[PDB]
């Protein structure tokens, strides 16, 4: 964008101050903030003689 | 894998353009229109839950 | 704003596209949506067979 | 009285000025500073959850 090689960013692209300093961003379309990915702790399982 | 809890922050995606490019306002108007037309949520449904 | 009675709007005046035809909205400070308010459900005696 | 159902659409608020007013750009630049500082949610905590 800042090097003029391509014209528009329809993309999974974060709006941030440290980016809008040099480029423009539109209004954002949806809220999608940070979360922590964990692996699931295996799975629950009923037992034949639980 | 599971997402723990909710959103940690207000981080969000918007459409970006070189600064001062005339694409800005019409793209904004279109993307805003899509929110009231439901197209954005319809796409989100398709791409996460229909699939 | 349109008729010069004020210099800036700072309120829960919701973004709408038709309003931005005559004013400029900034980036949002948070997301929210349309919702319904009713009198809340009560807590009361379970069934006879409970 | 209580909330029922989910929110219908991806909408939000915005600070607004007369069209072309000089305030819009410093306001917008301010918002992206306030967001990473956590002020925007801290105020929400102060005005919903702390009350
Ligand atoms: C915060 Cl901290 C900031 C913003 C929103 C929501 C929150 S939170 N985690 O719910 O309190 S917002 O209203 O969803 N919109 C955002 C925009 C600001 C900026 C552009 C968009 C994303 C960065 N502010
Ligand atoms: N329901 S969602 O997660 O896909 C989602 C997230 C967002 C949407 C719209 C949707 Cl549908 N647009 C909002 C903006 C659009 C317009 C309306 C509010 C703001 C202006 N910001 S957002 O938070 O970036």
């Amino acid at each position: 964008l800042v090097y003029g090689k391509a014209d528009i960013a329809i993309a999974p692209l974060t709006i941030t101050l440290v980016r809008e300093e040099v480029i423009d961003f539109s209004k954002p379309f949806m809220s999608l903030g940070i979360s922590i990915m964990i692996k699931k702790p295996q799975k629950s399982k009923p037992g034949v003689f639980s | 894998t599971m997402k723990v809890g909710g959103n940690l922050d207000s981080k969000g995606y918007g459409i970006a353009t070189p600064k001062g490019s005339s694409l800005g306002t019409p793209v904004n108007l279109a993307v805003l229109k899509l929110s009231e037309q439901g197209v954005l949520d319809k796409l989100k449904n398709k791409w996460w839950y229909d699939k």
